[PDB]
């Protein structure tokens, strides 16, 4: 069950960069 | 509001909203297959429930 | 928004119709099972589990 | 602002969005599907599928994609116990892997759909407002499920383009997944005849063809439009809820009676069952029918199957369990290693005692031992200062026929203790209890557990029926009622409660 | 046609005979002989 | 006591989730 | 590879082997049949090492990396046990021209055992021979 | 294609009274269940 | 150590009567 | 895998209480 828990950190890692690259805050010329 | 291809594809499937035939309709036709799926049902249940017993066949794992 | 934000603390005026729930009530059971009395109703709610405890006790 | 318990609400009018929460839950689902299927791989043993056979061990997807024809997996094993088979992609790995993959596709879509939420077709062309046509999208998507109904019918429960469906014999011992021709007569609606199942499909199918087709053509009547408030979409979850906990009922209730659909190779043997001693029944037959030819005791019960006197095994039982005795039934009573063989139990004077057996509302159940015509012979006294019939006093002894201890005897009264407690259980079977230190209490089978969850769900689902019900038909009420009502709520003032057309006047 | 399914039938019949069909034809013959006047 | 050794996981996690959805929802009242 | 994940290194082997035929051939033909023992010498030598370097003429004798309960683990002795295989010859291609035979074979031998950390399964292997009798 | 604001957002609340009510209700939630869980 | 988390669920019971009374949302007449 | 028992439990709140943290402070921005 460790590998439970060594795959659910690496896919909110992965799942971290998707929302980070998709929904980023947008740079806006001000 | 947006368009695209697929949307103007089926923007006629989604064109009817509201319409409607004046009155009852086929109300009576609807009550009719109502009763008969009410019938229906209630024939189903005896026979799994073992108040109504037909020929041919056993309710049983064997068949 | 929540309804619950329809009353204000302190508010001079009834929040809710007790004329409209009689008349509901008095037409699920008869006219005179109901109450029309706010205060005969809050004794009713008071005295009856009061009276089942003591009972029980 | 919104209160928690209406956050969801932002979405009732806004169909794009709808669409995008729609298409993330079907996304969940189908990723809990897949990730469900892998944790089940990753734990199953497929070792011996006679007495560690699937729902011992807790597998509660794996029996239904073994229902409707997945039987195998990529290592090789097949839940049937054969090997050396070869299912290309659509092996149990296959199907988890394709609801991962489908659940990250609905994922990409819900975003989509999210972002681009103000499509065209969405607005109604006459008005500037969002608007759907619930009664032709109710026609087209009627219409869809008729024809899937149809074609799962017909092409994949007929095996014409499709694998089958599960079908074992009435004991369980040799279930396959096998072609079903559809039964057209009366005997289709025997529920555990699967060709009722495929005819069903197939006319079912038909019948949802034909009504989409109708709901496609004619509007409503403006009588049932207004009085179910056709406009309103609220009014559609209403009657699916409802629908859905129907559904709820039926499977939680077929689940739990047995049924084709139900096999007891997939999700162990119902209560039932054991309440009727329906193994220990034909188990006596069989041995009936060996004694009949000319074999000896020891031959005769030698021929029983394991797979069959594992079914006659009160441990085995979807009604033995506990709400909160958690996972598989293995964590109870252990691995079942071997049968141990048949014990027949015989007083000093030769009498045959059989132990009558545990019943399933019994946690706990004294040992009693009666004769042919049903007179306690024997038993295990819990005070034994007045004691008469003790194993002790009356000399019970055991001899025992096939598994394990097939041809001896025990004498000593402790081990025939022992063993008249383990014949109070049904069938008696060695077990391995240290692969999972099992603590010796009885867990429920995959079968207690779905029908659990879908009897509670279907319950809960009645008060969401009531719920939205009432709020689509509530509607102009919900925040409140008017600031009159001094005059329509009272007792008399008209004819018709609430019509203002009818004041008496007088 | 088992004595079971003789009985199922006849309990649709009577069902509509004792209960359905009398209670009807009551509430419709009293709802038209006295109607509300508006 | 041999207790369920998924018991002490699944109780703090029963009683930190909805707690945490509580806390994010109260401190966030008035944006 | 067996079904089910498991697999199963073994020694293939025909050393030492001597099979016999029934007593009263004058050729060797068709019915030629060879029976016999030979021997099947341990999967890993006495030189192999485990991966915490434990071995038989060489490595530690104890489980270094638990100098506590470094004496506890039955795999601390390693043994090479000498095995015997089954192997039979059943000639079915004679060239008397050439002095050569070919035909189909059977042969049961244990698997490896990990230098006696298990025991080992009992192999079947079925295949074609060929050879050349000199004259 | 453009991302268009959409106009159905709402702002969601939940008072200090109903956090406290959450709260109790998530402890004696734990507090029954606790003792079932453990087993 | 299941001895620990009966203590702590407990314990946040009592720490949220505390709360809810010396913290609470003062009813005001408006 | 012999594994440490509390491994678990420390890894699951050792990444879910600062990321509640996160998770509070980022939507209450704005009050
Ligand atoms: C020749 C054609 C044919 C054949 C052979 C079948 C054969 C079958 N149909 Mg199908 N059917 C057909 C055509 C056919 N159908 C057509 C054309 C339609 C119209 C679209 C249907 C509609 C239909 C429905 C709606 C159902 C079936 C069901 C069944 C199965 C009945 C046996 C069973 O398990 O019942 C078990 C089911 C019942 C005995 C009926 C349940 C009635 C319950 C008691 C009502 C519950 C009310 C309430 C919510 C309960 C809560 C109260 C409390 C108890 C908790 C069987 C596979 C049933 C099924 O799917 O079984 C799994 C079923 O529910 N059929
Ligand atoms: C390409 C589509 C596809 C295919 C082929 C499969 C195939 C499979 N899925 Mg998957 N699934 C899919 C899409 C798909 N899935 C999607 C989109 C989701 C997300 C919702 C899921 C979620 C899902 C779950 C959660 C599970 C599966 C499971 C399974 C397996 C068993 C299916 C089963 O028992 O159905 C049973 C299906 C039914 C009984 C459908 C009943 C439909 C009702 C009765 C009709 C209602 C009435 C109708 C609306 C109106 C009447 C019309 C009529 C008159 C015609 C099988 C391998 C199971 C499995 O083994 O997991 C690994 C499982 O647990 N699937
Ligand atoms: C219908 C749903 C369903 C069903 C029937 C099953 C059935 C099963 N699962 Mg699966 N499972 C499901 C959904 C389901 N699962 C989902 C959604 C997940 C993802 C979380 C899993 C994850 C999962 C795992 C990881 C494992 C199982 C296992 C099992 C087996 C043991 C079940 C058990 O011990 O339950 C125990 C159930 C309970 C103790 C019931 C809990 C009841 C809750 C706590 C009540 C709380 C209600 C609420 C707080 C009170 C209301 C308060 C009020 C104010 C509103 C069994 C075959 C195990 C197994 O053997 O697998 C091989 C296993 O290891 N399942
Ligand atoms: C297909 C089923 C379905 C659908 C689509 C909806 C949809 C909706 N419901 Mg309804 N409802 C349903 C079933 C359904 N409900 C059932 C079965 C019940 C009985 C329990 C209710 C009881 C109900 C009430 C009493 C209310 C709604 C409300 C609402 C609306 C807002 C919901 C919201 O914001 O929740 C937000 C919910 C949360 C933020 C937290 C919920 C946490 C739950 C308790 C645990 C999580 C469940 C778990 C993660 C997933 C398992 C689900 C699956 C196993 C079923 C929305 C239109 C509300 C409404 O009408 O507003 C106007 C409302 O007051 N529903
Ligand atoms: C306590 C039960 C109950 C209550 C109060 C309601 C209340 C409501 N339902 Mg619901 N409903 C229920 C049960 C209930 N329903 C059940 C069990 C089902 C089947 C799944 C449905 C299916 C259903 C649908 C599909 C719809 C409603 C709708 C409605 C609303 C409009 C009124 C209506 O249609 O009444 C329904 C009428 C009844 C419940 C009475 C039926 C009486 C039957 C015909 C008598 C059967 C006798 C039979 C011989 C018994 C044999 C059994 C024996 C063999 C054991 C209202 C909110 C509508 C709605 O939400 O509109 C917004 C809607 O579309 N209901
Ligand atoms: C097929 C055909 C022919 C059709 C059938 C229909 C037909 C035409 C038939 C004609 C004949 C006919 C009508 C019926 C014949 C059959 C018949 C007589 C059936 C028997 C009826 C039956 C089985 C019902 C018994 C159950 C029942 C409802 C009994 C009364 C129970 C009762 C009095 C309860 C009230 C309790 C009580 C003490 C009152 C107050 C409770 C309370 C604290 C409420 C709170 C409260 C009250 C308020 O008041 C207001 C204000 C507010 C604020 C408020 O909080
Ligand atoms: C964030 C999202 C989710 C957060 C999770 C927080 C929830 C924690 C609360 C615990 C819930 C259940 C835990 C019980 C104990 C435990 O650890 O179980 C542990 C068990 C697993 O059980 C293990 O299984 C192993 C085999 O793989 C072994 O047999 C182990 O011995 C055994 O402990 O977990 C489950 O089975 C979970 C699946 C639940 C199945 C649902 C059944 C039907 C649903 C009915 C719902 C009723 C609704 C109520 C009405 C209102
Ligand atoms: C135990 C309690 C007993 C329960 C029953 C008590 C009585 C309730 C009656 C049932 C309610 C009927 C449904 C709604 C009315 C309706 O359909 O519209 C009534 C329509 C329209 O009225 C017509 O409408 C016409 C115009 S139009 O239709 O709007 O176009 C108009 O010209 C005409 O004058 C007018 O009459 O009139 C008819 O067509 C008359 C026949 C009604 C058909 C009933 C539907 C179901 C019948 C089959 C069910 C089988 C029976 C077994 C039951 C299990
Ligand atoms: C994803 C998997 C899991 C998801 C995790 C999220 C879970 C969701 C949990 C939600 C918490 C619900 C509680 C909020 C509670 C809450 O918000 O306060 C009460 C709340 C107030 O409603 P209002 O309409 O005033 O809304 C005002 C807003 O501030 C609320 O958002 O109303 C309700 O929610 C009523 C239903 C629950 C009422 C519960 C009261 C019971 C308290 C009794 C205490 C127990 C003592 C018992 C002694 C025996
Ligand atoms: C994105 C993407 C992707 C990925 C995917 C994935 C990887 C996914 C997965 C998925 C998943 C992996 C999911 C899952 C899910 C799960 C779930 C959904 C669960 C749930 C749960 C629940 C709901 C429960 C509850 C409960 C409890 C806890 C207790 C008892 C009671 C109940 C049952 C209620 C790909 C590559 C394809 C590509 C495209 C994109
Ligand atoms: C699309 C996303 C999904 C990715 C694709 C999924 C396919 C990958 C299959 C692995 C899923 C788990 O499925 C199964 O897991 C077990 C658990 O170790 C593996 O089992 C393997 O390791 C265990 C222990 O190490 C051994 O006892 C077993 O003999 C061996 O085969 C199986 O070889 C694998 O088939
Ligand atoms: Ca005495």
């Amino acid at each position: 069950m460790e590998s439970v828990a060594y795959i659910l950190v690496l896919t909110m890692a992965l799942a971290v960069l998707f929302f980070a690259i998709a929904f980023r805050e947008p740079p806006r010329i001000e | 509001a947006q368009r695209t291809r697929l949307g103007d594809i089926l923007r006629p499937l989604n064109s009817e909203y509201g319409k409607v035939v004046p009155g009852w309709g086929t109300t009576p036709v609807m009550g009719v297959f109502m009763a008969l799926f009410l019938v229906f049902l209630l024939i189903i249940l005896q026979i799994y429930n073992s108040s109504l017993i037909l020929e041919g066949f056993s309710v049983d794992w064997a068949g | 928004e929540s309804q619950n934000y329809g009353y204000k603390f302190g508010q001079e005026e009834e929040t809710y119709n007790i004329v409209a729930a009689h008349g509901y009530f008095g037409r699920l059971i008869f006219q005179y099972a109901s109450f029309n009395n706010s205060r005969s109703l809050h004794f009713f709610l008071g005295a009856w589990p009061v009276i089942g405890i003591w009972f029980t006790a | 602002g919104l209160p928690w318990y209406r956050v969801h609400t932002v979405v009732l009018n806004d169909p794009g969005r709808l669409i995008s929460v729609h298409l993330m839950h079907t996304a969940l689902v189908a990723g809990w599907a897949g990730s469900m299927a892998l944790y089940e791989l990753a734990i199953f043993d497929s070792s011996d599928a006679v007495l560690n056979p699937m729902w011992r061990q807790g597998m509660f997807v794996l029996p239904f994609m073994a229902r409707l024809g997945v039987t195998s997996s990529w290592n090789g094993w097949s839940v049937t116990g054969e090997t050396g088979l070869d299912p290309g992609f659509w092996s149990f790995e296959g199907v988890a892997a394709a609801h991962i993959v489908l659940s990250g596709l609905l994922f990409l879509a819900a975003v989509w759909h999210w972002v681009f939420w103000d499509l065209e077709l969405f607005v109604d062309p006459r008005t500037g407002e969002s608007a759907l046509d619930l009664p032709k999208m109710f026609g087209i998507h009627l219409f869809l499920s008729g024809l899937l109904c149809f074609g799962f019918g017909a092409f994949h429960l007929t095996g014409v383009w499709g694998p089958g469906m599960w079908v074992s014999d009435p004991y369980g011992l040799t279930g396959h997944v096998q072609p079903v021709a559809p039964e057209w007569g009366p005997a289709g609606f025997n529920p555990f005849n699967p060709g009722g199942v495929v005819a069903h499909h197939i006319a079912a199918g038909i019948v949802g063809i034909i009504a989409g087709l109708f709901h496609l053509t004619v509007r409503p009547p403006e009588r049932l439009y207004k009085a179910l408030r056709m406009g309103n979409i609220e009014t559609v979850l209403s009657s699916s809820i409802a629908a859905v906990f129907f559904a709820a009922f039926v499977v939680a209730g077929t689940m739990w009676y047995g049924n084709a659909t139900t096999p007891i190779e997939l999700f162990g043997p119902t209560r039932y069952q054991w309440d009727k001693g329906y193994f220990q029944e034909e188990i006596q037959r069989r041995v009936d029918s060996q004694l009949a030819e000319g074999a000896s005791l020891s031959e005769a019960w030698s021929t029983i199957p394991e797979k069959l006197a594992f079914y006659d095994y009160v441990g085995n039982s979807p009604a033995k369990g506990g709400l909160f005795r958690t996972g598989a039934m293995n964590s109870g009573d252990g691995i079942a290693q071997e049968w141990i063989g048949h014990p027949i139990f015989k007083d000093k004077e030769g009498r045959e005692l059989e132990v009558r057996r545990m019943p399933n509302f019994f946690e706990t159940f004294p040992v009693i031992m009666t004769d042919a015509d049903g007179v306690v012979r024997a038993d295990i006294p819990f005070r034994r200062s007045e004691s008469k019939f003790s194993v002790e006093q009356t000399g019970v002894t055991v001899s025992f026929y096939g598994g394990a201890l097939d041809g001896q005897t025990f004498s000593n009264p402790s081990d025939v203790k022992k063993f008249a407690r383990k014949a109070q259980l049904g069938e008696g079977f060695d077990f391995d209890t240290e692969t999972f230190n099992s603590d010796g209490v009885f867990r429920t089978s995959p079968r207690g557990w779905f029908t659990f969850g879908h009897a509670v769900f279907a319950l809960l689902f009645f008060f969401g029926h009531i719920w939205h019900g009432s709020r689509t038909l509530f509607r102009d009420v919900f925040a409140g009622v008017d600031p009159g009502l001094e005059e329509q709520v009272e007792f008399g003032v008209f004819a018709k409660v609430g019509d203002l057309s009818t004041r008496k006047e007088a | 046609m088992t004595p079971s399914l003789a009985n199922f039938l006849w309990s649709l019949v009577l069902g509509a005979a004792i209960v359905l069909i009398p209670a009807t034809v009551g509430l419709i013959f009293i709802s038209q002989k006295d109607k509300i006047t508006r | 006591m041999q207790v369920n050794n998924l018991g002490f996981i699944a109780s703090i996690l029963f009683v930190l989730v909805p707690t945490v959805f509580l806390l994010i929802l109260f401190i966030q009242t008035g944006k | 590879l067996l079904p089910g994940g498991e697999e199963v290194p073994f020694f293939f082997t025909v050393k030492n082997f001597t099979g016999t035929t029934e007593p009263g051939f004058t050729s060797i033909n068709s019915s030629t049949d060879f029976v016999g023992d030979f021997n099947v010498p341990s999967y890993r030598g006495a030189g192999f090492l485990d991966p915490k370097a434990r071995g038989l003429y060489t490595g530690y004798d104890n489980a270094v990396a638990l100098p506590s309960a470094a004496d506890k683990f039955r795999t601390n002795k390693k043994e090479t046990p000498l095995g015997k295989g089954t192997l039979s010859l059943q000639v079915t291609q004679v060239d008397g021209s050439t002095g050569e035979i070919a035909g189909i074979f059977e042969s049961e031998q244990p698997s490896d055992t990990d230098l006696g950390a298990k025991e080992p399964l009992d192999v079947k292997v079925r295949g074609i021979f060929y050879g050349r009798v000199d004259t | 294609m453009d991302r268009n604001s959409n106009p159905n957002r709402q702002p969601v609340e939940l008072n200090r009274t109903s956090l406290y009510l959450g709260l109790l209700l998530v402890a004696v939630l734990g507090i029954l269940f606790s003792s079932y869980f453990f087993n």
